[PDB]
């Protein structure tokens, strides 16, 4: 689609290697560790998807 | 100082150990975004140049 097609994503980074054949629903945000991060945030803190 | 966009200024760096933190030591900038690469794992790499 023309600038479109969002319903198809992936991961480029994640906090640990998956195992295989293991699937994870979930989409939290990645912990930046030398700054507190609860929400929105810099170096490590960007959203996966 | 930095120079016009037409003149960027370009500096090669190589035979130096690069401490790819210390580039985060002030944090508002909004374009930190790394193509074809992750932001984390630049330490676990090595480049010539």
């Amino acid at each position: 689609k023309v600038g479109g097609n969002y319903n198809y994503l992936y991961r480029l980074f994640r906090k640990s290697n998956l195992k295989p054949f293991e699937r994870d629903i979930s989409t939290e945000i990645y912990q930046a560790g030398n700054k507190p991060c609860n929400g929105v945030a810099g170096f490590n803190c960007y959203f996966p998807l | 100082r930095f120079a016009s966009v037409y003149a960027w200024n370009r500096k090669r760096i190589s035979n130096c150990v690069a401490d790819y933190s210390v580039l985060y030591n002030f944090a508002p900038f909004f374009a930190f975004k790394c193509y074809g690469v992750s932001p984390t794992k630049l330490n676990d790499l090595c480049f010539t140049n």
